């Protein structure tokens, strides 16, 4: 479970880069979240193409075997929930 | 209203998650120790209503899993520390629900040295 | 069709508006109250008229009621419904029911905290002939005596489909009328106090609001209630009751009697509703009825001249027998402070003309009673009345509403009702009785109906003085034989003082309340004669009508019988005829039995005290042989718990030979007989031949009242000898007439009783009693002498007083004074759920013959909890409680809907707590399952024998065991092997093999089966009668299984097989087919695919092209390619789901893996989630914790996993946590609906 290109910064509202690649076939069990600097961790994408609750409706895609404005500074890690042991990702770093 | 917590300390090398607003037992809890600079790895899933656990190959010798029912809290004990990270989360026991890693841990400071 | 009801104080009975606990600040009672809602805080307005009565419940066939009860009282209360079906979650009673604790919450509801849910199936509702809506009730069932006596009783209305019809809501009304006695000194709340006979809970005319509109009709859902015997004869002043479809003058009711009567209101005004029993204590039962307005050939005239006038009346015109240590003297002989036999009384006397100077024809036999007054519907009777007495009397008919004066319509003074207006020793009055339609019969009942007249200026002492006479009422010698049962209380007769002067030595001796003198003038009369002075001659084959009245002191009902004979009641042949006070019935019988017989009372302590009379008649394909004897035994009335005296009794048993030595032992089908004799069953037109031999100390008799002697000995009338001396052996033979058997409209088989009659009362309590079934046509046959189409049981309800049983002095066996531990309220002689023998198949009609015998107390009110039955007399009516009266032997049939263990009570609350109860078991015939004998669930140590040959140990008797030595074997002739199932179980069969030793074939060719409940009470399984015992056919070789079945299944926990014929050596491997007691062992259809592939669904399912492991295929033992379920990925979060469509009681889970390729897969560990809705879930916690279930250890062996205590749910999910190689599931589920 790595990330590509794990380093492609941007700004507010264009096509940047944050894509996840899995080791084996997962089929559906992928997620994507956000890291705040002070330790705040949230959740958004889960089950490939599904929306969240207390998060806006802007983010999200999938295809075997890959998947994926405002406060734009985080390290997006993906989630693999297909078999134990589980693992997060490598990290896509950005800065404004 | 689904919330998590963690008691926010250090010691010398070589020495031996609260939640309310839901059902404490019938939901898995997962620990994490995000090593500094790298990313997020994986510890083990504790079922606080029974004790079933599935640890990870790495922290296999350092991820013990205890809890207490009539208190709604879960801890983790490790022996012999090494000279340090910064970083729990919830997963459901059945496939289908949306209560999977929705709320995350409150973060905790951890250090291993002898200043 | 989901009706929601929310049921949940001080009362003085007369003050209405104490039900204002809804909202006026000015005894302890607990009653049922309604509510608007599911939040238990809001009171409703309840009508004036309902009073204390619980909410009236209305529903229909195929609906569901959902009550939520919340207990808000000192004590606990349950909710027990009558006449519906429920699930055991809802029975509201606690007893030895073998019931999970979850299903025992209903049994007792504590303060705070219960919904019930009742079913009303198609078989639950009324028939075509039934009222539009059956009258039932419901109550608290934690302490009947307490619960009833405190106010826990409401109405239950079960109507046929069609309540949503626009009733004209000016009519209808239809007010439930609880007629409950409350014994406030023996309710819950107390520390005697008093005992209130009430109507709807109010005394002395105080019930408000029962108003009905004139030219319409009103229905009445009638419920009696009360915790002792005592009967009530309920009347309505100017009005008649219609019940079933019969014109009845009173309502015959008694504790938990249920009726729907309708009556019709023709006269505007206000009329007194009231109970008419002599005992003035009974005199709270009194309410007013106001009727109002709402919104939008040729008829004869008969002339009779009748005079009240005084005479000397003789009760005994035949001298008795001075011998006075035998009461007989006191009531009739003359001397010291005893009057005798000539009392001065006043009668009704017919004269020939207006001059009253010459008398019309008297007639011996009809003594004391006035002239026979006939009158068809439409006619008029002119009753010219002249007095000639001393007190002012009167003459008035009870039965006809329209009785005004002749000529004029206006009454002389302030006379409310002509009833209390007197006639003056020398006046003439002219009355016009007009017989209208609404007095007469109703097609469905007999041509004439029996009524009566009497003076009413002072009802009591006038009738007591002798003013009585018969009045027939019919539809559009001659009228003859009138039988008046009349206790004349000469201690009230106006002429008491005059009688003392003429007939005593000295009027000085006053005494007046000396209870011997007082009770010496209570002549217990029939017509006017006593102690056998009324003899009446009839002939042979005379088809005769009998008009029968009960007017007197009396107070208690009479249960009247003719010896040797069988009259026609409600268009049905019966044998005793129960008559309430002030009641009259017409019966019709043909005198086909030559002999001298006695008419009389059966009620114990009238009969001894004089009420007799003689009947003197006299002229003017197979042979089914039964061998039966009266033999003595020991008897404990019930062993189980409670500090154990044993009593000497005498009972009827069946034998095989004339040589009374082989006693044809019974069991299974007849265990229940108890103290009762054997079933002697005949069809109609064949012959009955009973050889009867008296063992026993005393002499006894075989009498039935079907026993028909032939026209031998012509010289006179003959007392039928009878009377079998203690060793003699008399024989009775008689053909059975079409009239002794079911009418074409009754059930296939009628029941009749039989007993000794050398002392009617005393030697039934000793124990001589049995059922004599008379089946119909060609139904009862085979070599079994039985229907076999229907399971038949006999239940005899009575309260044995072992103080009265003959052998009571012989029971000096105690050691050296109140009787209440010498009385047993015992069905068939067992008390307190002790009666055995009640096993019945799932769905399969069952016919119950119910008998009571003995003293007046035995007016039992039998209930089959959770079930309903059908009674038949000319038409078929649904009921839930039959009000069994002594001497009556009714036949009812029911089918058992729901599996389980159910109670048979007597709803007389006192009787119940005194032990009068038992249970029956209904089992599913479809619950045959292996009891774990091959599967090793039964651990080795429970199998046990008695000798072992050697190394051939009983611990090897396990079907399919292989190798070498592989079974039990013993060289002893008499041997046995014994299996301890570890708890009571139901066994339906036994599979049997036997092994090979080198080159011989070893097997039992013929065995017998014994079983036991405790471990030293073994009994031989005489299954399906056959003979002395059942010889079973064993095997023919090593390999084969012989699958005998138990078709009266065995209820036991120790079973024991006795080899009687083997080849070379007794040698056995066996398996036990069976089921738990509550019938929760069967698959719910995984294996039978009974769960269609759409109900099985999972979280994912791996597919590529060549596999496709979809859930649908994950069924136990399925074979072939891709034979199981595989989640699209392996992780402990996945789950498999099954929608049962209904809530089920899941009691276990069998579980499997799969063989595939070469790499083996199975599930080591899993967990279970459950749901009622499919979107919420809970894991089955236990003793604290989220259970983790064991798993398969291999990918082929199934493993069972009982769920304890078993969950209720309609949704089931399996959550595998730890596995091996791959997640792969095949399973079965174990349980029931
Ligand atoms: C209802 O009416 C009863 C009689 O009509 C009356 O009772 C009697 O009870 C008292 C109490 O022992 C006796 O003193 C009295 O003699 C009785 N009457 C008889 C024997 O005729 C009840 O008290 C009345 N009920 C109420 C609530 O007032
Ligand atoms: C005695 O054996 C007979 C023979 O099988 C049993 O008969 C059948 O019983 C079933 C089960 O209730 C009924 O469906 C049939 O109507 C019976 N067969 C016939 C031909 O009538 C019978 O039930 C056994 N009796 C007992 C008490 O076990
Ligand atoms: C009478 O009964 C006794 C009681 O057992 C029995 O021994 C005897 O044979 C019977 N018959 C006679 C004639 O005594
Ligand atoms: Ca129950
Ligand atoms: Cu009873
Ligand atoms: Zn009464």
């Amino acid at each position: 479970m790595t990330q590509s290109p794990s380093s492609l910064s941007a700004s507010l509202g264009e096509r940047v880069s944050l894509t996840c690649r899995a080791s084996q076939e997962i089929s559906g069990y992928l997620s994507w979240l956000q890291q705040k600097p002070d330790g705040t961790i949230k959740r958004l994408i889960y089950a490939a193409s599904t929306l969240d609750s207390s998060v806006p409706k802007r983010f999200g895609s999938r295809s075997g075997s890959d998947y994926s404005d405002s406060e734009d500074f985080a390290v997006y890690y993906c989630l693999q929930y297909a078999s134990y042991p589980y693992t997060f990702g490598g990290g896509t770093k950005v800065e404004i | 209203q689904v919330q998590l917590q963690q008691s926010g300390e250090l010691m010398k090398p070589g020495a031996s998650c609260k939640a309310t607003g839901y059902t404490f037992s019938s939901y898995w809890i997962e620990w994490v120790k995000q090593r500094p600079g790298h990313g997020l790895e994986w510890i083990g899933e504790i079922l606080p209503g029974s004790g079933s656990t599935n640890y990870n190959e790495r922290f296999k010798g350092k991820a013990s899993f205890t809890a207490d029912s009539s208190s709604n809290t879960a801890y983790m004990q490790l022996s012999s520390l090494t000279s340090s990270a910064v970083y729990c989360t919830r997963t459901s026991y059945y496939f289908g629900s949306s209560y999977d890693f929705d709320v995350w841990g409150a973060g905790t400071t951890v250090t291993v040295s002898s200043a | 069709a989901i009706r929601r009801y929310y049921l949940g104080l001080s009362w003085d009975y007369r003050q209405s508006e104490l039900l204002r606990e809804l909202h006026d600040t000015r005894y302890k009672k607990t009653v049922f109250v309604e509510f608007t809602d599911q939040l238990f805080s809001v009171a409703r307005p309840r009508p004036p008229w309902m009073g204390l009565l619980g909410p009236t419940i209305q529903a229909e066939v195929y609906d569901t009621v959902v009550v939520t009860l919340k207990n808000m009282a000192s004590h606990p209360v349950s909710l027990h419904a009558v006449g519906v079906s429920f699930w055991k979650s809802s029975e509201g009673a606690e007893y030895e029911d073998h019931t999970s604790q979850r299903e025992k919450e209903d049994d007792k509801v504590l303060p705070g905290k219960q919904t019930y849910v009742w079913q009303v199936l198609k078989e639950n509702g009324p028939t075509a002939s039934d009222p539009p809506c059956l009258t039932y009730s419901y109550l608290s069932h934690v302490d009947l005596v307490k619960d009833l006596n405190s106010g826990l009783i409401g109405a239950l209305l079960v109507c046929r489909e069609g309540s949503l019809t626009r009733e004209r809501t000016q009519n209808l009304h239809e007010f439930v009328l609880l007629f409950a006695v409350f014994d406030e000194g023996k309710s819950w709340h107390s520390a005697a106090q008093p005992a209130m006979h009430t109507v709807n809970g109010y005394v002395n005319r105080s019930l408000p609001g029962l108003i009905g509109c004139h030219k319409k009709s009103v229905y009445w859902h009638v419920i009696g209630m009360g915790t002792s015997p005592e009967v009530h004869s309920i009347f309505l002043e100017g009005h008649t009751f219609l019940v079933r479809h019969h014109r009845q003058a009173s309502l015959e009711i008694s504790p938990l009697t249920f009726l729907t009567a309708q009556t019709f209101l023709m006269d505007l005004g206000q009329f007194l509703l009231f109970c008419h029993i002599s005992s003035h204590h009974h005199g709270g039962m009194e309410a007013h009825v106001r009727v109002e307005s709402c919104a939008e050939k040729h008829p004869k005239t008969w002339v009779h001249y009748i005079a009240a006038e005084e005479e000397d009346w003789d009760y005994a015109p035949l001298v008795l027998a001075p011998d006075d240590r035998s009461y007989k003297s006191q009531y009739l002989n003359n001397g010291p402070q005893r009057i005798g036999r000539k009392y001065k009384k006043v009668r009704f006397m017919a004269y020939t003309d207006e001059t009253f100077k010459t008398r019309e024809a008297i007639q011996h036999e009809s003594g004391i009673l006035g002239p026979l007054l006939y009158g068809e519907v439409g006619d008029t009777l002119l009753i010219i009345f002249k007095n000639q007495a001393s007190r002012p009397y009167n003459i008035y008919p009870h039965g006809i509403t329209d009785v005004r004066p002749l000529y004029s319509r206006r009454l002389p003074k302030g006379v409310k009702h002509l009833k209390d207006f007197p006639i003056l020793p020398g006046e003439i009055f002219k009355y016009k009785w007009t017989v209208t339609v609404e007095d007469g019969p109703t097609k469905s009942d007999p041509r004439c109906l029996t009524r009566y007249y009497s003076s009413f200026v002072n009802m009591e002492r006038d009738l007591a003085s002798g003013l009585i006479g018969p009045l027939l009422i019919c539809y559009k010698s001659d009228k003859r034989n009138v039988i008046l049962f009349s206790v004349f209380d000469e201690n009230r007769s106006w002429y008491l003082t005059e009688n003392i002067q003429r007939f005593l030595p000295n009027p000085a001796g006053v005494q007046l309340e000396d209870p011997e003198f007082q009770a010496s003038n209570i002549m217990h009369s029939i017509n006017g004669y006593v102690f056998d002075s009324l003899q009446l001659s009839v002939c042979l084959h005379e088809v005769a009508y009998w008009y029968i009245l009960s007017i007197g002191a009396q107070t208690d009902f009479l249960s009247v019988f003719f010896s040797g004979y069988t009259f026609k009641h409600k268009m049905v042949y019966e044998d005793t005829l129960t008559l309430f006070p002030f009641s009259g019935e017409t019966v019709f019988m043909s005198m086909e039995n030559p002999g001298l017989w006695i008419l009389g009372c059966h009620n114990s302590d009238f009969r001894n005290r004089g009420m007799t009379a003689l009947l003197k008649v006299s002229s003017c394909k197979r042979t089914r042989h039964y061998f039966i004897a009266a033999v003595e035994q020991l008897w404990d009335y019930g062993m189980s718990e409670s500090p154990v005296p044993r009593f000497k009794k005498v009972v009827f048993r069946e034998f095989a030979d004339g040589s009374f030595t082989q006693p044809s032992y019974r069991g299974e089908l007849n265990k229940h007989l108890g103290l009762l004799g054997p079933y002697i069953r005949a069809e109609v037109e064949d012959n009955i031949m009973v050889t009867f031999k008296n063992q026993a100390s005393r002499p006894y008799s075989f009498y039935s009242s079907l026993i028909s002697y032939p026209d031998d000995q012509e010289q006179g009338a003959e007392p039928r000898h009878n009377f079998v001396q203690p060793n003699e052996t008399r024989t009775y033979f008689w053909k059975v007439q079409h009239h002794m058997a079911p009418t074409e409209d009754e059930f296939d088989c009628k029941a009749w009783a039989y007993f000794s009659d050398v002392d009617l009362e005393k030697d039934v309590h000793s124990g001589l009693i049995g059922p004599l079934l008379i089946c119909r046509a060609n139904t009862l046959n085979a070599a079994h002498g039985r229907q076999v189409t229907v399971q038949e049981f006999a239940l005899f309800f009575t309260i044995f007083d072992e103080t009265k049983s003959w052998y009571f002095t012989e029971n000096v066996e105690r050691n050296c004074t109140l009787k209440e531990n010498y009385r047993f309220h015992a069905i068939n002689g067992y008390v307190m759920d002790t009666l055995p023998g009640l096993v019945m198949a799932q769905n399969q009609r069952i016919r119950w013959y119910l008998l009571s015998m003995g003293s007046n107390e035995n007016i039992h009110s039998i209930h089959f909890s959770g079930h309903v039955f059908s009674v038949r007399k000319k038409e078929e009516y649904k009921m839930a409680v039959y009000n069994l009266y002594p001497g009556v032997f009714e036949t009812v049939e029911m089918l058992p809907s729901k599996v389980g263990i159910w109670r048979i009570e007597c709803l007389i609350g006192e009787h119940l707590q005194a032990g009068m109860s038992t249970t029956f078991l209904v089992y599913s015939k479809k619950c045959q399952t292996p009891l774990g004998m091959a599967s090793g669930h039964i651990r080795d140590f429970q199998i046990t024998a008695s000798g072992q040959y050697g190394q051939w140990a009983p611990k090897l008797a396990r079907l399919h065991y292989s190798g070498s030595i592989n079974a039990w074997s013993t060289k002893e002739p008499f041997s046995w092997i014994k299996v301890d199932l570890l708890a009571p179980m139901i066994i339906h069969g036994i599979k049997t093999q036997g092994a090979r030793q080198k080159f011989s074939s070893l097997y039992i060719s013929q065995f017998i089966i014994m079983y036991s409940l405790d471990g030293k009470k073994w009994q031989t399984y005489r299954g399906n009668s056959t003979g002395t015992l059942m010889v079973f056919f064993g095997n023919v070789d090593s390999s084969g299984i012989k699958h005998n079945i138990f078709n009266p299944p065995i209820i036991a926990r120790y079973i024991r097989l006795h080899p009687t014929h083997y080849s070379i050596r007794s040698t056995l491997r066996m398996e036990l087919m069976g089921c738990d007691l509550n019938s929760c062992s069967m698959p719910l259809g995984m294996e039978s695919k009974a769960i269609s592939d759409a109900q099985i669904t999972a979280s994912s399912y791996f597919t590529n092209m060549f596999a496709t492991w979809s859930p649908s295929k994950a069924r136990l033992h399925l074979q072939g390619r891709s034979n199981a379920w595989r989640p699209q990925v392996n992780n402990p979060k996945e789950w498999l789901q099954v929608d049962f469509q209904k809530t089920m009681k899941v009691t276990g889970v069998t579980t499997q893996g799969v063989k595939s390729l070469l790499t083996s897969m199975y599930v080591k560990e899993f967990l279970i989630s459950s749901s009622q809705d499919g979107h919420q879930w809970t894991l089955f916690f236990q003793n604290g914790k989220v259970k983790v279930f064991q798993g398969n250890q291999d990918s082929f062996t199934p493993v069972v996993n009982s769920l304890d205590p078993p969950l209720l749910t309609r949704y089931l999910r399996i959550h595998p946590q730890s596995w091996v190689h791959q997640i792969a599931l095949r399973m079965e589920v174990l349980g029931c609906e």
